[PDB]
């Protein structure tokens, strides 16, 4: 890898600099290089990895949606192959980023993650990147089931090992609820999960410090916002 | 479109 | 070039799609491919070229400024080479984009541009991309003089061949005034140019249609905003 | 920082 000659600590430092400079492709390359050093990632490093790739794939998803909408309009309407070709180009790039992230999780972040806060984080990530693959899949069934399976394993661990207000647990449940609503054509399951997650977190807020309360309630607000959209 | 988990601000 | 196999019209179509998708690196690659077909560019195509590269270099400049500020703070303060290395990486990329644009202008857009609206546009662009090189130069004197020379040639043509409200003429004068203030340590020249440009445009607004008036006054507002900052 | 020419909106 092109980052093979750079020290792990320098890759982490440069990932933080790239974040400050809003250079998320660089940030993702630095964090991929850090993962490939073979050592486990700390909490801060796991979040740097996620921030970097979420920003990269987020731009790709936004572009894909614009192009897919243009393509759908063109197929009702005067024609050429260019819209499809360019949508396909962006799609292929997006799939490549998702495959890269999934590859890092499979080689070998998940297998070395034993603590709940690392293992749930990575399994959630696996679900997320399969979900992004599912958004563009048309094949789709197995990708959907791979997302589901990863989220379910993460959920099972999170419910046993984390309090209901843990931000990773909350973010996992939020994203699994989005999976149900947007991918799996299961809006009722989405609503039920969001409601139960919100209510169980509410009941655990009393145990938290002011700073943890702020973190947990911020994520709970997204569950509430989705429930408002969905009902 | 539904809201998914956000990065910490 | 990787775009050599794509039709000119398809490259232009895809540049417009890339713009809609906010995929400016793709947009710039498509427009570079279109320029390399060897035909002159229409007004719309020239603006697509500029939009694409302005967005690419704009992100690089913003990142470079963040990193340069961090580097300057570190050199007052605990140390490693990483901030300098990463600032240098971004700088080199930025210089590469500027060199690419300058190369397109030199091979062969400027030499084939005979009408004022094309020739002034390209000479202004040449000044702009030398100015972006000057922002990071530390060598700097010759880069500054290359920017100055291109802007001056554009100004001389614009004053002879375009009305004072022409948006290219206005944007040229605006950017030459920024050059004077920010690059050439000539704030008085900047102020004088902005004032004379604004006043001569004001006096020509009466000749314009409603749509041309809106275009010209929008650019005039930037001259005014700079004059407010500079005085 | 001074304002330079903007792209048409
Ligand atoms: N440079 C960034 N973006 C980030 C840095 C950290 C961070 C992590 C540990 C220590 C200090 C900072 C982030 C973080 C933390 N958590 C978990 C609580 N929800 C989510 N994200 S994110
Ligand atoms: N797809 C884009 N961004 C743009 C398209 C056009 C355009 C140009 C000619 C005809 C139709 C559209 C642009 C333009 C025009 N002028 C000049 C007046 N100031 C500046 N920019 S920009
Ligand atoms: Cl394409
Ligand atoms: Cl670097
Ligand atoms: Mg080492
Ligand atoms: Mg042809």
């Amino acid at each position: 890898g092109a980052m093979g000659s750079m020290e792990r600590a320098s890759l982490i430092q440069k990932a933080k600099l790239a974040e400050q400079a809003e250079r998320y492709e660089d940030m993702a390359a630095f964090m991929k290089g850090a993962v490939e050093k073979g050592e486990e990632l700390s909490c801060e490093e796991r979040n740097l990895l996620s921030v970097a790739y979420k920003n990269v794939v987020g731009g790709q998803r936004a572009a894909w949606r614009v192009l897919s909408s243009i393509e759908q309009k063109s197929n009702e309407s005067e024609e050429g192959p260019e819209v499809r070709e360019y949508r396909e180009k962006v799609e292929t790039e997006l799939q490549g980023v998702c495959d890269t992230v999934l590859g890092l999780l499979d080689s070998h972040l998940i297998k070395e993650a034993g603590d709940a806060e690392s293992r749930v984080f990575y399994l959630k990530m696996k679900g997320d990147y399969y979900r992004y693959l599912a958004e563009v899949a048309t094949d789709k069934k197995r990708i959907i089931d791979s997302a589901r399976s990863a989220y379910q394993e993460a959920m099972d661990i999170s419910k046993k090992e984390m309090p209901p207000t843990n931000p990773i647990r909350l973010g996992l449940a939020l994203n699994f609820s989005v999976f149900h609503y947007e991918i799996a054509n299961s809006p009722e399951e989405a609503i039920s999960l969001a409601k139960t997650t919100f209510d169980e977190a509410m009941a655990d807020l009393h145990t938290l410090s002011e700073d943890s309360y702020k973190d947990s309630t911020l994520i709970m607000q997204l569950l509430r916002d989705n429930l408002t959209l969905w009902t | 479109r539904s809201l998914s988990e956000r990065l910490m601000q």
